[PDB]
């Protein structure tokens, strides 16, 4: 502007306004999505648990005996049993409106819950501090998907696009997120980098926060 | 208890933007009142080309309008003046105020000379004028300090920097062809000098030419 | 461009006296948003009075403000030598502020000759390879004076280049500087460098001189 | 030089800092570019409002109603009417030069603001806190950018520099940034290189500090 | 010595800068002084020199 204003710097700066425009709203769009609180609050705390189910499963199958398993499990933790009767018992009484009682249990609960305890509390919180962890891990790998899933929809068409596969469409999007970047499978489509751009830009930011829990749960077992 | 200071280049060659900035202090730009900026031309005629408010809403002038852009930034405390292709006429003493209730400027900065030319801008030599060898007019003793061919206006000049303002007086530059010259007389008592040191400092921004001349008597 | 006239051009008043100033405009002016400004020699101006009739900061009460409409009047109930100086009006009614054309005022001073001084070239300049002879005529009035360069007792015009100082503040007098510039050479070829500042104050004029060989 | 000194690390000591200069000198004046306080603090404070306009008109086309979007808005945030109109009024007492007025009225919005409004400020405040991150991502894609019009200049013209389009110039500077570096689109000119260490140290500096905000944002929709 | 080429006065660029930055040229002076104290082992005086710049 130093020389009667320059002529590049004004159809173009508006030019660019216009693509990020495209990320933001992308972008926007995104944290929105995940953030739907009936739609994502559902999906996520769902997705886990069949996780757990899943798991418990499989570290069941690798005994020989299924419910043998299952035995040696409300062997070793007491509690759990006498709790799922708790929780019967409190259902029983809510399912007939009658939440006066509902206060007591929930109440002599918490009593009953103290005193069997102490280094249980751990045991507890150390067992939610996890099911916290496999949340994460669903929002997160959560919104990985819609990005790769986005990808998909704008490149599976174009000849050759690489994003054949909707599982190709993840492994990119995984990738990317990661900052690994292989290569192997990039968009192609000039519109899918624009999506691209914003899978990066939330798929890093969103997996950093994994990384960086699943890194702190790392610098525990090797303290 | 505030003040606002003109700076930048002090020549600009025909048609090129002429640039300024203010930079103000004690107060804030984004606070209230009007920031404008005031020229004025060597018929020492004034001419106000326009404002940035507290706001940001800029109001220029008309005739300049297609020409002039007053911006500011708010982080440093200082707007700016800019004027698209100027000509032999737009050269004068460019300034900013603080524009007040209905207007009025109250706070106006040091004031900036800007000369538009194709003119070389060029270094001044300053010499110590000391008295004749014994001109005992009286209890009173004159000295002087010449600086000249220099371009452009302006050059700053003092006596001791400053300590010394009583009996100064400095002469207007005047223009020969595209070169300045300039004297400053500075009279003491007697008894004042040579006893104590007295210097002359000059100073011209443009070809940052800065020398404190000292001005000993000779033979 | 509501254009501002201001009257008189010049105005040569006199310690002690009252004097007024005046404003015109094309069209009428809001009378808050008329202000005049005080440009004291070699300075930037000064808000001097404010909505026509408010006194700015420092303003002293021998001045004062008044009008309306078309036609402002600036007053000094008693004008001093530090009242040197152009004054300037500025209204603001359409998009474009204005200011008026100013009204220099000089005071009346009692005549007093100069003070002539004179300095030969610097031995500094004259190694640099040029001779400029310096005389300084200072407190003096009135302004018109006249200096003439005499080398070796023949008038110079050759070379001579005249500044004059606006009129002083404490005194309300003048200076003025001649240099006479030759070169080293002219210089060290003639013998007797004088000047002459002839002025109102006398008949004959006041007279410094040197010869260039100094003790 | 425990060896009556050594050849070796002479000539080419002074042969790094002879390209490392480059750098410096490439990486500093992209400092200055983007730092620019009349350049750059209107190009980002533009591209900004060219960003939700650009945005909210979509959300309103999503709508069918263009005007209906419009006027849902206006409703559904009442405040936002009566402070446009002191906006005008305020704006309409400064262009007179009436700015004691203005000191009130500027005052008499705070008032007004405080009384209707304790959950309100947060509203402002989460909005601002808001506009502030549209700031960032500027400022950022903004940096990047010219890391992307930089490799163009330099390698547009040798053959098949890969770096054909201005656009995919800035794939380059962005996958670089993120550094996930598919590399697909690498530079070719060694020149062109001496420049993305550049581009790379900022663009990666910079794009950091957007991720970082961007996962900030989201250790708050899934808390 | 670029940010000088990009001015086309080398030298321009050189006074430009002893000019905006006026105490780059005492303090010069001044480590020109200490240092030719130091030179003589004259340390005791270094040492007032070194903290008579603290204070100027």
């Amino acid at each position: 502007i130093g020389d009667v204003m320059e002529h590049p710097l004004v159809e173009l700066g508006v030019s660019y306004a216009a693509l990020l425009s495209v990320i933001v709203v992308v972008v926007e769009c995104t944290m929105q999505l995940s953030g739907e609180y009936l739609v994502r609050l559902y999906l996520v705390d769902l997705i886990l648990v069949i996780i757990l189910w899943a798991d418990y499963a499989y570290r069941a199958y690798k005994s020989g005996d299924p419910a043998g398993y299952v035995k040696k499990t409300l062997y070793e933790i007491p509690a759990l049993v006498p709790a799922g009767l708790l929780a019967l018992i409190e259902g029983h009484l809510a399912g007939l409106g009658l939440f006066r009682l509902v206060r007591l249990l929930r109440f002599l609960r918490i009593l009953l819950i103290i005193s069997r305890g102490s280094k249980f509390l751990s045991a507890i919180a150390d067992a939610a501090d996890k099911i916290r962890f496999y949340h994460l891990f669903g929002a997160v790998m959560l919104t990985v998907l819609y990005g790769a899933f986005a990808i998909y929809i704008v490149e599976y068409p174009d000849p050759n696009s690489s994003i054949k596969s909707v599982f190709d469409a993840l492994w990119w999007a995984v990738v990317t997120a990661t900052t690994v970047g292989y290569g192997d499978v990039v968009p192609a489509t000039p519109i899918g980098k624009v999506i691209g751009i914003a899978v990066m830009l939330t798929g890093i930011s969103a997996l950093t926060l994994l990384i960086g829990t699943v890194s702190n749960m790392f610098q525990k077992i090797l303290v | 208890d505030v003040q606002l200071q003109e700076s930048g280049p002090g020549l600009v060659k025909p048609s090129q933007s002429l640039s300024l900035t203010c930079t103000v202090t004690g107060y804030s730009i984004t606070s209230l009142y009007a920031w404008n900026w005031i020229r004025q031309f060597p018929g020492n005629k004034l001419e106000w080309m326009g404002y940035i408010n507290y706001s940001g809403y800029t109001s220029y002038n008309p005739s300049l309008k297609s020409r002039i852009s007053i911006t500011r930034d708010t982080s440093k405390n200082q707007f700016f003046l800019q004027l698209h292709s100027v000509t032999t006429e737009d050269t004068a003493t460019y300034s900013c105020t603080r524009g007040v209730d209905y207007f009025a400027m109250d706070y106006w900065g040091q004031g900036a000379s800007v000369t538009v030319s194709s003119a070389k801008t060029t270094a001044p030599s300053v010499y110590p004028l000391a008295p004749v060898c014994g001109d005992t007019t009286g209890s009173s003793v004159t000295l002087g300090c010449l600086v000249k061919g220099y371009f452009p206006e302006p050059v700053t000049l003092t006596w001791n920097s400053g300590s010394l303002s009583s009996g100064v007086h400095t002469f207007p530059a005047l223009l020969q062809s595209d070169l300045y010259t300039l004297s400053s007389s500075v009279t003491v008592t007697s008894n004042t000098w040579p006893s104590q040191s007295i210097t002359c400092n000059v100073a011209h921004p443009a070809s940052s030419t800065k020398v404190d001349k000292k001005i000993v008597p000779r033979d | 461009e509501n254009v501002l006239t201001q009257s008189p051009a010049i105005m040569s008043p006199s310690p002690g006296e009252k004097v007024t100033m005046t404003c015109r405009a094309r069209s009428s002016v809001s009378s808050s948003y008329l202000h005049w400004y005080q440009q004291k020699s070699g300075a930037s101006p000064k808000l001097w009075i404010y909505s026509t009739s408010n006194l700015a900061s420092g303003v002293p009460a021998r001045f004062s403000g008044s009008g309306s409409g078309t036609s402002y009047s600036l007053t000094i109930s008693s004008v001093e030598a530090e009242d040197t100086a152009t004054y300037y009006c500025q209204q603001y009614s359409g998009n474009p502020w204005t200011f008026g054309g100013g009204t220099k005022l000089e005071i009346k001073r009692a005549d007093a000759a100069p003070t002539v001084s004179i300095f030969p070239p610097s031995s500094e300049q004259l190694t640099s390879g040029g001779a400029s002879v310096v005389c300084f005529l200072n407190n003096f009035y009135p302004k018109d004076i006249n200096v003439k360069w005499k080398i070796d007792g023949s008038e110079r015009q050759n070379g001579v280049l005249n500044s004059w100082t606006d009129q002083d503040s404490k005194d309300s007098t003048y200076s003025m500087s001649s240099t006479l510039t030759l070169t080293k050479d002219e210089y060290e070829r003639h013998n007797s460098y004088t000047c002459e500042a002839t002025h109102k104050t006398s008949t004959s004029p006041i007279v410094k001189s040197f010869n260039r060989n100094e003790c």
